[PDB]
RNA sequence: UUGACCUCAAAUCAGGUAGGACUACGCGCUGAACAAUAAGCGCAGGAAAAGAAAAUAACCAUGAUUCCCUCAGUAACGGAGUGAAGCGGGAAAAGCUCAAAUUUGAAAUCUGGCAACAUUUCUUUUGUUGUCCGAGUUGUAAUUUCAA
RNA sequence: AUUGGAUAUGCCAUAUAAAGCGCUUUCGAAGAGUCGAGUUGUUUGCAGCUCUAAAUGGGUGGUAUCAUCUAA
RNA sequence: AGAGCAUAGCUGUUGGGACCCGAAAGAUGGUGAGAACCAUCUAGUAGCUGGUUC
């Protein structure tokens, strides 16, 4: 049992062409959902400042989003994640309001009924 | 084998003269037939359609889940449990909740009674917890006909293990 | 830390009673040393061990024998064998 | 203390022919009641409270909502036509 | 709600009441055959809380396995074959005795009306769920086949990866 | 009533949820060379210590055996005295269980052995309490049920490097001792004042 | 602008936040409706016959017998030692009546 | 070599050819009309999205970017506001001129009362004040649906308008 | 006598569905010699399985699953040999549905027949509206899933 | 000739309706022959067998009380 | 007062069928009627035999 790799160039070009297929369905918006910034679990890398999983809701609550639209503009959600020291919750407050401050939402159609 | 009390007191069921007053008064409470909740709720869309209050229903109380939430609230003035549920588990609970809720209960004969008033094919139990003001007096009496002919007749071979 | 007060006064409330008999108690304490530098050797250790344990029998069987109780086990009699005859096979 | 005692009733028990040196039965137990009488220790006494302490949502004191929706959509019916009213119904 | 109360009497596996009805009914359910089906669950509590509604398209097949692999397991797929228009939603033990377990399986009629036009249920009309019984896809065969969340739960390590440029 | 035919000591075997193998094995074959060891079910709480005193109270036993396994590599033994007591814990290493071959001993199961205590013991008063009660613990009573009057196997406690070591040795009619085959390291690790509570009164550091 | 800087260091400077409880943590809280279903059930239900046997075992004093045989069917100890307690205030509540 | 293939092989039918092979071909775009419009079929998608002034990923990229040119206090986070951001270029000027001129269209969000809901709050109105909107809800004659005073208030605030 | 309900039935009653084949890649139940392998048996799809923590960790904490690189031929087991995982870096990212609390001022729910009206990859496919019957109170909808 | 998602524009829209975010002198249900214990095999998992639970409980870790998770 | 890291070639060596070839294992699944026969594991093997190319 051997596992070659002859077609590492041809997945290369597979998810290349699978970014531009995401594109043409989403044109003006980013093929990436904003990530947090979070510090590694470990004395080791707890330096180190990584892109996380979603938002969680005290840093959604705090930027402004309900944690009912962050999703429908693109701010993941992460439920299980907790802000135990104020820095974390500034760290990505900030990049919510800085992502926030950069985004141009389209209006939607709403049915208006005729009466009241 | 020998049954056990609790499911032992569902062969003591309620005499034939008891039984017949109180379906009599269940009779008059009986909840509205589909096919007469759609004329009045049509007689309301022609109002409305045309040009446009009431009263509180009164009838009696069905479900399991129902008549169990109304005896724990204590809405409920007299619970009627079927003797004959197949699963006899889904009521063998019911008379020591009614007891501690201090709620007056009896074991009439058969489902397909019960499911009759309830223009149903089954009904496990049926509930009264409300009666307009003529017939206040009419359940007062099945209340202590109920306690004398089911509550203070038996009460010591319901606590007997039954069978055998 | 090494509460020498602490453990003392354990001992002593711990303490079995010095009248009782060797045979009773089957404890061995012969002056013996055994110092075996070499640990990781265990030819070395086992020896210093062993001297230490064959004074300690000897010493035990001539006080069950002053004692007045069967010390050597009868070959006749067939009790149960904590060691595993199976394992030795 | 304990005092390292052993009760009469441990799972252990003391005692070619093994006599060289020192240191079934079907028995039952007692007349015993299979069928004990049912005891009420906790219905014996009468609670005088609900037992929920939720508050009464405001939905039993007022006409029924989904009948409402009902009857709407009943109104609409009538408006485009699909149902026929009860006088046409009896003219018909 | 009455669901209390049966979750709760069901705890009392052989109390006075169980003892008696478990006894009972093994009896009766031995007189009836191996696979036979059931008019209504035995414990609508139990059904009720595995995905079971009392609604058209919704089967409950009762069976019984001799004591002495997993029992519930072995139930579940012969029900499946028995009944093999349906597709095995769940199951669960209601008595036992010194020879038979009894168990009642959830079947579900993937080609009925009220079944395909329900979207909490409609996921099983899909090929994917042919057989999930036979698959060890229900929740007695991923227990079974050590499928879990945890440190308490072999090809790509036989293999040697080669890349390009190594 | 509170004891018929009181036996002058009695211990008590129990272990954690996580034992392996070669710690099942070595629980098991204590137990045999234990002629009135109650072996006991796991215990649920791993850190909830205090019950083995009501456990030990229950089952009338005075001497406490806990086999706790952490990191289902690592086995420790924990020893003490049913009332109050000193309670010492050890690093159980070098395993060698009756599984393998080397051993070639022969003693009677239930046999009262000779307890060989080394001088060390008696350099220190934390090791002359861990002398006492392993003295009582591992030595048999006399009037123990199952227990054989004659000797067959004597226990030898060398202290080396701060460690003791327990090698169990065959009685040869001639002493030329034979191992019984338990072999390992009691390492200390601290000893207390209380059944498995109370401060710690000895750190070995 | 929107990016990342996904290198190392952030700043040392740390303080604690305090956090509410999950609900997931309230699991295990006793309700009041819960307690009283299983009462009116331990009562309708009866008693195994090991229950028995420990209720006829603690009511002769006898309490280490129905520890013992409570440890021994249950298992752990902790599991006996609540049944005691439990089967305890059984009979205390049934002697105040019968 | 398959007995299949074999078997259409020895056959006289022409094989069902198709003809979808063709690489370097990137997808054309379909949704936005100003990006279609303003989009190089031959530009990645990267080059695409910084050309139109677009982030195409809020985050890091995970490798070297190409260079194709020698280029020559938690109180003040969580108050703070941000005044947006300039449009680079003329395409996200497009995208943000017609998202304002649609939500000034798509604006009205006041509801007018119907018929019903006049009629109810006009009897409230014409008994109970204006400025009382507390005995107006405890009222249980003339608020039979038992509307609260919120309810109430956005009656008389909707018929107003 | 009749009726309601339950149970057992029957029907060339109406409408559906299962089997068998292919199995490179899924997933199961098994199972030798020498490998948790071959073979045997069962069940699928365009992927399958897994999956939104009864997960890690001991940090400034992380955050469903899957896959790749690394960890690492390391720890551990047992000297040989077997041989992971957390972290870290990437690919892709999406979250949710019930059981358990009375709609109780109104079973608000659903299948089927019949009759119209549409609709079609399609006279071949899909529905909608009305009416009647049935299902269902031993519980079908709305509401809630602990992140609440 | 088929169909994708959108855009724009008509006609209808059963809104007496349905949602998100504030606040609380009011409440807050959580899956059992299952977890688990003992004993036999296969390989900690799985299974058989005997027994059989709990509610700030239960699981898993670091303590050798704290942390984390919320199974059937 | 660090000399290493990476790649390539060479040589040696340890594993993989491992320079080629040569004895039957055994097991699994079938066919025919104890034995026989068939197909795969399986490149299971020869401390050796024979051969091994300007």
């Amino acid at each position: 049992y051997v596992k070659t790799w002859f077609n590492q160039p041809g997945r290369k070009l597979r998810r290349r062409q699978a970014r531009q297929t995401k594109a043409a369905k989403i044109a003006p918006r980013p093929v990436e959902a904003i990530r947090p910034a979070v510090k590694p679990p470990t004395i080791r890398y707890n330096m180190k400042v990584r892109a996380g999983r979603g938002f969680t809701l005290e840093e959604l609550k705090a930027a402004g989003v309900s944690r009912r639209v962050a999703s429908t503009i693109g701010i993941p959600v992460d439920h299980r994640r907790r802000n135990r020291s104020e820095e974390s919750l500034q760290r990505n407050v900030e990049r919510i309001k800085v992502y926030l401050a950069h985004l141009i939402v389209f209006p939607r159609k709403a049915g208006q009924p005729k009466k009241g | 084998l020998k049954v056990p009390p609790a499911i032992a007191q569902f062969q003591k069921t309620l005499d034939k003269n008891t039984a017949t007053q109180v379906f009599k008064l269940l009779n008059k409470y009986r909840p509205e037939t589909a096919a007469e909740k759609k004329q009045r709720l049509v007689a309301e869309a022609e109002a409305v359609a045309n040009g446009k209050v009431s009263k509180k229903p009164y009838n009696v109380k069905y479900g399991l889940n129902h008549v169990v939430a109304l005896i724990e609230a204590k809405k409920a003035k007299l619970v009627l449990i079927a003797s004959d549920v197949d699963p006899i588990e889904l009521v063998v609970f019911l008379p020591a909740l009614c007891k501690k809720m201090g709620v007056p209960y009896a074991i009439v004969k058969n489902k397909a009674r019960l499911g009759t008033v309830i223009h149903q094919k089954t009904a496990a139990v049926l509930a009264v917890t409300e009666v307009r003001e003529e017939d206040k007096n009419e359940l007062a009496s099945i209340v202590s006909a109920v306690d004398a002919n089911f509550s203070a007749k038996y009460d010591e071979s319901r606590r007997k293990w039954g069978g055998g | 830390i090494n509460n020498t007060v602490a453990l003392e006064n354990i001992y002593e409330r711990i303490k079995y009673p010095d009248d009782i008999s060797f045979v009773e108690n089957q404890a061995v304490t012969t002056k013996e040393p055994i110092i075996i530098e070499n640990v990781e050797d265990d030819l070395a250790r086992e020896l210093a061990f062993y001297k230490q344990g064959v004074s300690s029998v000897k010493a035990a069987f001539a006080k069950l024998r002053e004692a007045n109780v069967l010390i050597s086990r009868p070959h006749d009699y067939f009790a149960e064998m904590l060691k595993s005859d199976d394992h030795m096979e | 203390e304990i005092d390292a005692g052993y009760s009469s009733d441990s799972s252990t028990e003391d005692v070619n022919l093994y006599i060289n040196y020192d240191i079934q039965s079907e028995i039952p137990d007692e007349n015993f009641d299979p069928y004990p009488d049912y005891d009420d220790f906790f219905t014996n006494t009468v609670r005088e409270t609900p037992l929920s302490s939720a508050p009464e949502p405001k939905r039993r004191f007022a006409p029924s909502k989904h009948e409402q929706k009902r009857i709407l959509q009943l109104a609409y019916a009538i408006r485009k036509g699909r149902i026929l009213t009860s006088e046409q119904r009896a003219e018909r | 709600g009455a669901y209390k109360y049966l979750e709760e009497l069901a705890k009392k596996k052989q109390s006075d009441v169980n003892l008696f009805l478990s006894r009972v009914r093994a009896w009766e359910y031995r007189q009836m055959n191996v696979i036979h089906r059931a008019s209504r669950p035995s414990r609508p509590d139990k059904a009720r809380r595995l995905g079971y509604k009392a609604k058209q398209g919704y089967v409950i097949y009762r069976i019984r396995v001799r004591r002495g692999r997993s029992a519930r397991c072995t139930a579940e797929e012969r029900v499946g074959r028995y009944c093999s228009n349906l597709r095995v939603l769940n199951s669960y033990w209601v008595n036992q005795d010194a020879t038979y377990k009894f168990f009642e399986v959830i079947l579900v009629d993937p080609s009925h009306k009220a079944i395909r036009r329900d979207p909490r249920i409609n996921w099983i009309v899909n090929p994917v769920h042919k057989h999930r019984e036979s698959r060890g896809l229900t929740s007695i065969g991923k227990k079974s086949r050590g499928i879990g969340k945890g440190h308490r739960f072999w090809l790509r390590h036989n293999t040697l990866s080669l890349r390009r440029y190594r | 009533s509170a004891g018929f035919v009181p036996i002058k000591q009695k211990v008590l075997v129990l272990s954690s949820r996580g034992v392996t193998y070669r710690q099942r094995h070595l629980l098991n074959d204590l137990v045999s060379m234990m002629p009135h060891s109650k072996k006991d079910s796991k215990l649920d709480s791993k850190d909830r210590l205090y019950q083995l005193n009501e456990l030990a109270e229950l089952y009338n036993c005075n001497n406490i055996f806990f086999f706790e396994s952490r990191r289902r590599e690592d086995l420790y033994l924990h020893i003490a005295r049913a009332p109050n007591g000193p309670t010492v814990k050890f690093h159980v290493e070098n395993l060698h269980t009756m599984d393998e071959l080397n051993m070639t001993g022969n003693a009677l199961k239930g046999s009262r052995p000779i307890l060989s205590f080394d001088k060390t013991f008696d350099t220190a008063p934390h090791l002359k309490v861990v002398k006492e009660l392993l003295q009582q613990t591992f030595g048999i009573p006399k009037g123990a049920r199952r227990s054989k009057p004659f000797i067959d196997r004597v226990c030898t406690l060398t202290i080396a490097d701060g460690k003791i070591w327990f090698r169990n040795y065959e009685i040869r009619e001639n002493v030329t001792l034979i191992e019984i085959g338990p072999r390992f390291v009691m390492t200390i690790i601290n000893i207390l004042e209380g059944s498995f509570g109370g401060p710690v009164i000895y750190k070995n550091d | 602008a929107p990016g990342l800087v996904v290198g190392l260091n952030k700043g040392k400077t740390l303080t604690k936040r305090q956090l509410p409880e999950r609900p997931s943590r309230r699991k295990g809280h006793l309700s009041k409706r819960t307690a009283f279903v299983r009462s009116i059930v331990r009562e309708v239900a009866g008693f195994a016959p090991y229950e028995r046997r420990v209720m006829e075992l603690i009511r002769n004093s006898q309490d280490k017998r129905a520890r013992k045989l409570a440890k021994k069917r249950l298992g752990t100890l902790k599991r006996a030692k609540g049944k005691i307690e439990e089967l305890t205030s059984v009979i205390q509540s049934s002697r105040l009546a019968h | 070599a398959n007995p299949r293939q074999r078997n259409k092989q020895r056959s006289g039918k022409p094989r069902l050819t198709r003809r979808n092979a063709n690489k370097k071909a990137k997808a054309k775009i379909y949704g936005n009309f100003v990006i279609q419009q303003n989009w190089d079929k031959h530009a990645t998608l990267r080059q695409n999205y910084a050309r139109l002034g677009l982030l195409a990923t809020p985050n890091y990229v995970t490798g070297g970017v190409e260079k194709l040119y020698p280029d020559p206090t938690l109180d003040d986070v969580l108050d703070k506001e941000i005044s947006i951001a300039p449009a680079k270029t003329e395409v996200v000027r497009q995208l943000e001129e017609e998202a304002v001129k649609k939500a000034a269209r798509q604006s009205n969000k006041m509801l007018p009362l119907s018929a019903f809901e006049h009629a109810y709050i006009q009897r409230l109105i014409n008994k109970y004040g204006t400025e009382d909107f507390e005995s107006m809800a405890k009222d249980v004659k003339l608020n039979s649906k038992l509307f609260n005073g919120s309810k109430l208030k956005n009656l008389y605030i909707r018929m107003k308008a």
